[PDB]
């Protein structure tokens, strides 16, 4: 087991290096089919019932999520049979390539694609394990770029966020609160990509550091909502500044770094002459933190520890590259003069 | 050519509602792999006529896959009646 | 160690076979000439069509007449 | 389709209102239609005769609320001083989001109904008027 | 024997699929693989290909098919039932069956029905488009499976092979 | 386009069995040697066999003579060599080993030939200058021009990054 | 043309035959165990990879030699690595 | 652009570089002399000016990190401007030489109140 | 996003099966062989964003090549030409 363990998790960035260095369509068909067969054991490995009543929705989900694109493949082999990852000479192919490709990348269809697998998982180490799927098909988008119908890839991103916004009202689970809004940055880097495919990635890198120090915070003790009441006072008083330090810039406030790309998507996508549309999402965006406030408000305030059972003992845990995360997830605002110079 | 057009329309057995749905649910995986030979030969349709001579490896390496994919789906639904004994794709409990 | 092949020769002899015959068969592909004759054949069995090429000038070799010693000598294997 | 919208914005400019709400009332009579869809797929199996979903008539409200939706432009449109305005094109919006209110009753809900559907409608023709695109490229 | 016999072969491989395409009460769903594939392994065996057609029988048709008959046996220990012997089964099977000989019913049946649905003539020899003759050397297809160039697909396809043994070592 | 006429057509094909004609198969290409490979040009380098016409008759017309060589001095050794060879499956080369000898003792002997063993089919000669060879060829329409490129001098940020306020 | 008018004279008189067999001439007037199923997915392991293994004779008859020689040898390796992992628990098999 | 899967090409050799003692080298650091605090301040310290050596190297990653990032940085601005001044040469009609006026030509509106 | 470590090192992972005529390991062309050598001369310094609006004319030809397309709609009116006057006479060839 312990030896394997290790073996299981590097074949899967083993898959993702694949899809990103090829020139051919059958070795990025390979890609993230062999990821979609190293992620099952994972979800497994104390064999709870819940946990195989969660994976087999998660599979033959991917199943199609592979197989609809292969029918893709085929036909630029019928239309002019060239193999490089290009523009894909056929509508029919472009509409057949996107809609089938955001399945992995869950838009605003595909609905409980996301929380219902998140969501009754044990294993809530990780389970971080679903920003390498949020990684690997905008590594073949930034490729199918030039040839894509322009109607569809904004329409399931204005539809992204208005879901999304929608869906932690009416929740406790804080996993299906972080299952919610990964729908909210996946419909923003997708609206960035008709103008300027370059500083997509930009909205890529700050949604993987600011997730990675969500769950790495969450790895205290705390699953459910009202089981962050009972760590201030119990746990350690020194964890409830720091995960206000990170709910309230996610939503994005300038002096925070987390306001950070969508300052710089709109210098980019005005100049277009496209208003309407920005501003349609920014209003939208208010609503991403009404999610955090409401849930802050429980944390910070000491609302009630109850259940007296005094934790004298220290704590050992494995918070690995954890203390420099929030370094660059709260005052990097200052500090990017040119990311989209290093990056692009 | 009509050889093109059908086969086309059998690619349409991966219709989704007879695709997850309902139970019995060895009845749906049963078109996941209804879904492979209407790939295979569509392909080495294309390939065989128009003589490439090198995207040969292509279907033999699909259908490497297709059984290979197909055998890890095959092994988790007798993981779901282990405890249970029948498929019955109406079992729900975790929910969204 | 000298007895570990000996303690299970005469305990478990169907694999032990076996690594013998996975031994003796991936070392001695580099060892003996017999091998690169297996290149040599196997590289001038002819499929296609030899075209003959245009003349301009040179002339560096191999005139018009296929009887004439202007190529190469295969012809070692039939004396072989 | 856009060649229905194609065949919206060309030829009636206010005028023949047999043939403008007959432009307009397809678009309201087949936006019912997607919801339809949900109603029975999302909402639980319903009765015998599918579709018999939850509480049904929404292409019934649907096709009522456009085809009102060009009448009271090209009524008002016609009657007034004849262009098409944002003052003019207002009034489409109330009565209009009305039978929302009449059916599903007031006090609640029909009261906001003549509120948020008018300052929408009056956008659209404000829209064509200054030179907005939506879907823009270089 | 006709000049038709290979269109007539594809129409009947159309059918299998709506065999099993509602609840053929899974049992006969195999009963509908079998047929199917091995029509469509009738369809590759011409247009020059021999060798690659065949090996479905082997690699799927004995290979996957055996096993996935040897489950909804070990599974599904209910009582089953022949289908059409139902209404839950009978509820569809016309309903695309129909449109099946009524896609072949204009296509070209009339003169000109009409244009976009016109385009692909029936027959006769294009089909084939296969002149002229070849060479001694293969099918060719023949040379067609090399470890020359690829040999990057082996050593993946190979080693993903390889871990996924591993995953059903354990938890099965 | 345009085809040539029913004229050049209906010249002496050669009409014998496909046995007898691999049973010589062996002398027959290795001493004519003058118009096949410059046929083999006038196919292989210029494509487009409508411009490649003529020639093949001149290949034709030597195998015309080349039959009717050896059917005027030496044919009965000959005639039953292929007579062997008949005897169907595979056309095998050893079968009729015995009986080669009584066809080849007069080859090299009655109008004096070789016995090509092993040099034929191999060894890519050159030919002669005949034809003007095709340059610019079948269409050679355009390249067409490229686009410009720059070459500069590389200095730095005119004042730095200019982005909205960043001064350095 | 005959393979296919080969082959249907021979399933023309096995149907024939049982007509006469049980027809006409006679006229009367599950528990699951995991043991028994692990082999058969074993066994479609091993039968994928061997028609990698397949295409070998055509493979001789080649280029330059060394590639097919030691990458032929590698599938045989990855067949018996995954023997010897497999081999740590086969089970009452 | 071309030469591509570098980090900064060999062409880069022209830059003055971006060196030392600029408040952004000063700042690259300087958050990650806040970062070493808390590391000490999520494992229970107390001290909060803790051992040195964990106190240290915090500011040895950011400081030769942040010089080895900004070299590509003034470089990545200078080839987007070595691209723009050739194309801004050529083609003279996309690139008008308009003709300046003085405030004698011009009447604006003119709105008084 | 595309990283391209096999244009440094200097090896390749394939890209040999990549289009119609690169490798061909016998010299056994492919039937739009011909095509492919010309509409690979057209773009090549070409950055694709006026080639879709300067080559345009030898994408067709091979585009077509691969169907066949007006050629079977030429072909198939000739049955409109001819055999509408079946009784009609007009043999035309006789045999042989
Ligand atoms: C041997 C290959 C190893 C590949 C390892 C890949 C690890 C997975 C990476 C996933 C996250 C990707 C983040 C993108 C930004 C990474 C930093 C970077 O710009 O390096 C790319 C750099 C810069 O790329 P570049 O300038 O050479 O050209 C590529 C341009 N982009 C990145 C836009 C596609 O690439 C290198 O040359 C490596 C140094
Ligand atoms: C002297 C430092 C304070 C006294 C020692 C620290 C003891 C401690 O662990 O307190 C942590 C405290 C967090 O507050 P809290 O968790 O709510 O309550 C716990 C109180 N024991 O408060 C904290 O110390 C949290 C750390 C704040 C963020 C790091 C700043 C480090 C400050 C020390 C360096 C001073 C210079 C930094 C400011 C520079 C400004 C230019």
């Amino acid at each position: 087991n312990p030896i394997i363990f290790i073996i299981i998790l590097l074949t899967i960035m083993l898959g993702t290096i694949i899809v990103m260095i090829s020139s051919h369509w059958l070795l990025v068909w390979i890609g993230f089919e062999m990821n979609m067969l190293a992620i099952i054991p994972i979800m497994m490995k104390n064999h709870n019932p819940r946990a195989t009543e969660a994976s087999t929705k998660y599979f033959l989900t991917q199943s199609t999520a592979s197989m609809l694109l292969m029918m893709a493949v085929i036909i630029n082999l019928m239309f002019s049979g060239q193999w490089t990852v290009m523009k894909l000479f056929n509508p029919m192919a472009s509409m057949l390539m996107t809609m089938a490709l955001a399945m992995k990348l869950g838009m605003a269809p595909f609905h409980f694609w996301v929380p219902e697998v998140t969501q009754g998982i044990p294993l809530s180490s990780g389970l971080i394990l679903l920003t390498w799927q949020k990684l690997a098909p905008m590594s073949v988008l930034y490729q199918i770029f030039p040839s894509i119908n322009l109607n569809l890839i904004l329409t399931l991103s204005v539809l992204s966020i208005l879901i999304g916004g929608w869906g932690g009202l009416n929740q406790t689970q804080l996993r299906k609160i972080m299952a919610y809004s990964s729908i909210a940055h996946m419909g923003w880097m997708t609206a960035v990509l008709p103008y300027n495919p370059t500083m997509t990635l930009l909205n890529l890198i700050i949604y993987i550091i600011m997730t990675s120090t969500m769950f790495t915070m969450f790895m205290a003790n705390s699953t459910t909502t009202t089981l962050s009441l009972s760590h201030t006072w119990n746990k350690t008083p020194i964890m409830t500044v720091l995960i206000l330090a990170t709910l309230l810039s996610m939503g994005g406030l300038p002096p925070l770094s987390g306001f950070m790309p969508k300052w710089m998507i709109i210098q980019e996508m005005t100049k277009n002459n496209s208003i309407i549309l920005p501003t349609f999402m920014a209003i939208t965006a208010l609503l991403n933190l009404y999610f955090y406030m409401r849930l802050t408000y429980s944390t910070t305030l000491t609302m009630f520890p109850s259940t007296n059972n005094m934790k004298m003992k220290w704590q050992f845990p494995l918070m690995k590259k954890m203390t420099f995360l929030p370094t660059m997830v709260v005052l990097s605002t200052m500090m990017l003069p040119l990311t989209p110079m290093l990056s692009v | 050519s009509m050889v093109y057009m059908n086969i086309m329309m059998a690619f349409t057995v991966s219709l989704v509602g007879l695709l997850m749905y309902r139970s019995h649910l060895m009845s749906s995986l049963l078109c996941l792999e209804g879904m492979m030979l209407s790939l295979f030969v569509m392909a080495a349709l294309t390939i065989l006529n128009s003589h490439f001579t090198l995207a040969s490896m292509m279907p033999i390496i699909l259908l490497v896959f297709a059984a290979c994919e197909a055998a890890l789906g095959l092994s988790l639904l007798v993981m779901v009646s282990n405890t249970y004994g029948t498929d019955y794709v109406q079992n729900l409990n975790l929910l969204q | 160690v000298a007895a570990f092949l000996k303690n299970v020769w005469a305990k478990e002899p169907v694999l032990v076979a076996s690594f013998a015959i996975a031994g003796l068969a991936v070392i001695l592909p580099t060892l003996s000439p017999y091998t690169k004759y297996s290149l040599m054949i196997n590289r001038a069995t002819p499929y296609n069509y030899p075209v003959p090429l245009r003349d301009d000038g040179n002339m560096p070799d191999v005139p018009s007449h296929p009887q004439d010693p202007q190529g190469p000598s295969l012809e070692w294997l039939k004396r072989l | 389709a856009k060649t229905v919208l194609r065949q919206y914005w060309d030829i009636p400019e206010g005028t023949e209102c047999h043939r403008k709400t007959y432009a307009t009332t397809s678009i309201g009579g087949a936006a019912g239609l997607v919801v339809s869809a949900y109603s029975v797929a999302l909402k639980t199996p319903t009765s015998f005769l599918e579709g018999v979903a939850r509480t049904g008539r929404y292409t019934f409200t649907a096709a009522a609320i456009g085809a009102i939706f060009g009448l009271t432009s090209c009524i008002s449109a016609q009657v007034r001083e004849k262009p098409d305005d944002p003052l003019n094109y207002l009034i489409g919006g109330c009565a209009g989001g009305l039978i929302l209110g009449a059916r599903t009753r007031s006090y609640g809900i029909g009261a906001a109904a003549c509120a948020y559907m008018g300052l929408t409608a009056a956008l659209v023709k404000m829209g064509q008027l200054e030179g907005w695109q939506v879907f823009a490229e270089p | 024997m006709m000049l038709y016999i290979v269109f007539i072969l594809s129409v009947i491989f159309v059918m299998g699929f709506v065999g099993f395409s509602s609840k053929p009460s899974p049992i006969y769903g195999g009963l509908g693989l079998i047929v199917s594939g091995g029509v469509g392994c009738g369809i590759v065996l011409n247009f020059g290909g021999s060798f690659l057609g065949l090996m479905v029988f082997l690699i799927y048709l004995g290979g996957m098919m055996v096993v996935f008959g040897y489950t909804t046996a070990m599974a599904t220990e209910q009582y089953p039932e022949i289908w059409l012997s139902n209404k839950a089964v009978l509820g569809a099977f016309v309903t695309g069956l129909l449109m099946e000989f009524f896609m072949v019913y204009y296509v070209l049946k009339d003169k000109e029905v009409e244009v976009v649905f016109e385009f692909n003539g029936l027959g006769d020899w294009v089909i084939y488009d296969t002149g002229d003759s070849g060479f001694f050397s293969e099918e060719a297809m023949g040379i067609a499976a090399l470890y020359s160039y690829g040999t990057w697909l082996v050593i993946v396809t190979g080693w993903s092979l390889l871990i996924g043994v591993v995953v059903i070592m354990e938890i099965t | 386009v345009e085809l040539p006429s029913l004229e050049d057509l209906k010249v002496q094909e050669v009409k014998v069995s496909s046995s007898v004609l691999k049973a010589a198969a062996h002398h027959y290409g290795a001493q004519c040697d003058k118009p096949n490979k410059e046929f083999m040009l006038c196919r292989w380098e210029e494509k487009d066999p409508r411009r490649c016409l003529e020639e093949g008759k001149l290949v034709n017309q030597c195998a015309l003579e080349f039959f009717r060589q050896i059917k005027r001095h030496c044919a009965e050794p000959f005639t039953e060599y292929w007579t062997c060879i008949d005897y169907s499956g595979l056309q095998l080369f050893r079968r009729c080993r015995k009986q080669q000898a009584q066809f080849d003792e007069c080859v090299l002997d009655k109008l004096g030939w070789v016995r090509p063993d092993l040099g034929d089919l191999s060894k890519v000669t050159k030919v002669k200058t005949d034809r003007p060879l095709p340059e610019n060829p079948y269409h050679s329409r355009a390249r067409p021009e490229p686009n410009p490129e720059v070459e500069g001098d590389l200095k730095p940020a005119r004042h730095g990054s200019r982005l909205f306020f960043w001064t350095m | 043309m005959n393979l296919m008018l080969a082959l249907l004279t021979n399933f023309t008189l096995a149907t024939l035959l049982v007509i006469i067999a049980f027809w006409l001439p006679q006229l009367n007037v599950l528990p699951f165990s995991m043991k028994f199923f692990l082999v058969a997915i074993t066994f479609l392991l091993f039968d994928l990879e061997i028609a990698l293994l397949l295409p070998l004779p055509w493979a001789s008859q080649t280029a330059n030699l060394n590639t097919m020689l030691t990458m032929a040898l590698f599938l045989i390796i990855l067949l018996a690595v995954s023997l010897a992992y497999e081999w740590t628990q086969k089970g009452l098999e | 652009g071309r030469a591509t899967f570098q980090f900064l090409p060999d062409e880069a050799r022209s830059l003055p570089p971006p060196k030392l003692t600029d408040p952004r080298l000063a700042f690259v650091g300087f958050l990650g002399y806040c970062s070493g605090l808390i590391d000490n301040a999520i494992r229970r310290r107390p001290v909060l000016l803790a051992g040195l050596h964990r106190q240290l190297l915090y500011i040895t990653s950011f400081v030769f990190v942040g010089y080895y990032l900004l070299k590509r940085q003034d470089y990545m601005y200078a080839v987007r401007d070595h691209d723009m001044f050739s194309y801004i040469k050529s083609h003279p009609e996309d690139f008008p030489e308009k003709d300046k006026k003085t405030y004698g030509e011009v009447f604006e509106e003119f709105h008084p109140v | 996003p595309f990283f391209d470590v096999q244009k440094r090192l200097g090896v390749d992972l394939d890209r040999w099966m990549t289009i119609q005529s690169a490798e061909q390991p016998h010299k056994i062309p492919s039937r739009c062989h011909a095509f492919e050598k010309e509409w690979i001369e057209c773009a090549h310094g070409i950055g694709s964003i006026r080639a879709e609006k300067e080559c345009k004319i030898e994408f067709e030809d091979f585009r077509e090549c691969l169907l066949r397309q007006k050629t079977m709609k030429r072909l198939h009116a000739i049955r409109r030409q001819r055999e509408k006057l079946i009784k009609e006479g007009k043999y035309t060839p006789p045999p042989h």
